[PDB]
């Protein structure tokens, strides 16, 4: 209720991160041009509209590889995974598009509505 | 720490 | 040279409460006792000493039930469960003992420290 | 919101 401790989320996602680099109860592989990315289906879930929606239903909850489809950047999933698990992103002249395009996949609304204000600042 | 929630 | 999204991380713990709440993942239930609690295990390893090193022996890891000692108030671990969730504590005349008793049990290190402080304020 | 994360 009224006492909160203000690092608490912040710890939590830093130790699943940790979770994720020790490949600890980690659930799922994702695949992106044959690229693999392991990670926790909640932590997907929690952060991506598309994989709130896929996950809700039970048959596809269950899934250990999921494969994204083959235009996406590996390297735009990669930061955007990493996002996820850190609350950070480079956002810069060279990966905006690919982030961008690949947030807009996700469903990852804070992050496609940063990078359409990034784009308008440059016409 | 702890903090007023508010 | 990094950009962060304040709010990103209470977000995540947020959407993990609501999917504790729809039994969406959940791996394991906590039992004080005839009391029993549905969770993450990757949540009470990043938030608890205790379920962070039996955790770290994947046969524990894979239990699917986990008994608590009975002696535990099992408030005292609803309170400290949903502070996992939540960041949030109600902290209080009424329960500070139980609090800190089950936080002491569950090595949850903040929590204790904040606990002896304002014992020791009403001394 | 965003911030710059220093
Ligand atoms: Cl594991
Ligand atoms: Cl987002
Ligand atoms: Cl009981
Ligand atoms: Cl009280
Ligand atoms: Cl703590
Ligand atoms: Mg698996
Ligand atoms: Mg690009
Ligand atoms: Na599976």
């Amino acid at each position: 209720s009224q006492i909160q401790f203000t690092r608490h989320a912040s710890d939590v996602l830093l130790n699943l991160n940790r979770l994720r680099s020790r490949d600890i109860l980690t659930d799922v592989v994702i695949v992106v041009s044959r690229e693999q990315f392991r990670a926790h289906k909640t932590v997907l879930m929690a952060c991506s509209g598309l994989f709130y929606s896929i996950f809700t239903d039970q048959l596809k909850r269950n899934l250990s590889v999921i494969n994204l489809d083959p235009e996406i950047n590996p390297e735009g999933f990669n930061i955007l995974l990493d996002f996820m698990y850190t609350s950070r992103l480079n956002l810069r002249e060279g990966n905006i598009m690919a982030v961008m395009a690949t947030a807009m996949y996700l469903q990852m609304e804070h992050v496609v509505d940063t990078c359409r204000k990034f784009i308008k600042a440059s016409e | 720490d702890w903090c007023l929630f508010g």
